């Protein structure tokens, strides 16, 4: 890898600079380099990894949606035939997105998840695994689509099982996992009732535990609780 | 689009 | 070039799709491919080329400024020594920016400018040449800094001379050239009085010619006139 | 930053 000659600490330093400069492709490359040094990541370092790739893949997903919408209108009744270009360029963006997802899943499999023994790190990485299989599922159409969906489900479920046993209901990782697994149910698994039930139960159980928290923990937890509520409002 | 983190 | 096997019309089609998807790096690569087919560009095609690279280099310039500010604070009295990383990463972004500028200048030199005989196309390309030498000047520190600045000045001046002879004072290309050459004076050439004089004279001469215009031309011209006024307000 | 086009 092109980052093999840079110090781990220098990679982390430059990832933070890239974030400040909104250079998220660079940030992701720096953090990939840091993961490949082979040491476990701290909480702050896990957050840098997540932020970098979330921004990269988020932009790809937005672009894919623009192009997929144009392509679908191109195939409506009365649309003028315009050649292969829209499909080709949608496929180009799609292939780049799949490549990023495969890269992230590769980092989790080699070897972040297997070395993660603490509940907070293990749940964080398994949530990420669910998330990046979910992004692969958003664009999947072939023989392995159901298996891609189940790979997302299985990662999220393992993360949920650990988080329920080992973390309080207000823990931001537990909350963000539940938020995203709820979206998985609604948008990927065609299970809106499960999505709504999960979001509501997560919100209510967190509400009942807020009284245990400091002001700073309360701010962290209620931020994600508001995202649960926002989704419930969209869906009901 | 629903919220995810 | 990787676009050598794609049809010119397909490259232009995909540049427009990339714009809609806000994929400006792709848009620039498609338009570079189209230029390298060797045919002259239409007005719409020139605009696609300009938009693509303006967005790419604009993001690089913003990032370079963030990193340069961090670097300059790193060298103030009482700042903790933090190693070579800030300089290195600023240099990385700088080198990528210079590469984009060199690519654009290369397209203009081989062979867009020499084939551009109509005033509108020739002035458009010479403005671009001034602009991309100006971006090189923003980051230049070496033996050839003065020559880079003069290369920008010389391109802008030739464009100005043609535009004054061949285009009305409300022509949007003439106006945008004057706007940018005024910024060149203020920010690069350390000539704020020249910058102010040019912006004001350009604005007043355009104002006096608005009466000749249709509603649609009036909207185009007054948009850029407002940018002149905005700069004059910043500078006075 | 001043305006340019
Ligand atoms: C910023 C935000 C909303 N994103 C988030 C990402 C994933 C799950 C939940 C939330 C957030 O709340 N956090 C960022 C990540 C750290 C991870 N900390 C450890 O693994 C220890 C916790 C807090
Ligand atoms: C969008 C805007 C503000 N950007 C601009 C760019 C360069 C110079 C002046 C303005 C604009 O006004 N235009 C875009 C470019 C076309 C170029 N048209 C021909 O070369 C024929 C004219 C109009
Ligand atoms: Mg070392
Ligand atoms: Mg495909
Ligand atoms: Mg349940
Ligand atoms: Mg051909
Ligand atoms: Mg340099
Ligand atoms: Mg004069």
């Amino acid at each position: 890898g092109a980052m093999g000659s840079m110090e781990r600490a220098s990679l982390i330093q430059k990832a933070k600079l890239a974030e400040q400069a909104e250079r998220y492709e660079d940030m992701a490359a720096f953090m990939k380099g840091a993961v490949e040094k082979g040491e476990e990541l701290s909480c702050e370092e896990r957050n840098l990894l997540s932020v970098a790739y979330k921004n990269v893949v988020g932009g790809q997903r937005a672009a894919w949606r623009v192009l997929s919408s144009i392509e679908q209108k191109s195939n409506e009744e009365g649309s003028e035939e315009k050649g292969p270009e829209v499909r080709e360029y949608r496929e180009k963006v799609e292939t780049e997105l799949q490549g990023v997802c495969d890269t992230v899943l590769g980092l989790l499999d080699s070897h972040l998840i297997k070395e993660a023994g603490d509940a907070e790190s293990r749940v964080f990485y398994l949530k990420m695994k669910g998330d990046y299989y979910r992004y692969l599922a958003e664009v999947a159409t072939g023989d392995d689509k159901k298996r891609i969906i189940d790979s997302a489900r299985s990662a999220y479920q393992e993360a949920m099982d650990i988080s329920k046993k080992e973390m309080p209901p207000t823990n931001p990782i537990r909350l963000g996992l539940a938020l995203n697994f709820s979206v998985f149910h609604y948008e990927i698994a065609n299970s809106p009732e499960e999505a709504i039930s999960l979001a509501k139960t997560t919100f209510d159980e967190a509400m009942a535990d807020l009284h245990t928290l400091s002001e700073d923990s309360y701010k962290d937890s209620t931020l994600i609780m508001q995202l649960l509520r926002d989704n419930l409002t969209l869906w009901t | 689009f629903p919220a995810t983190v």
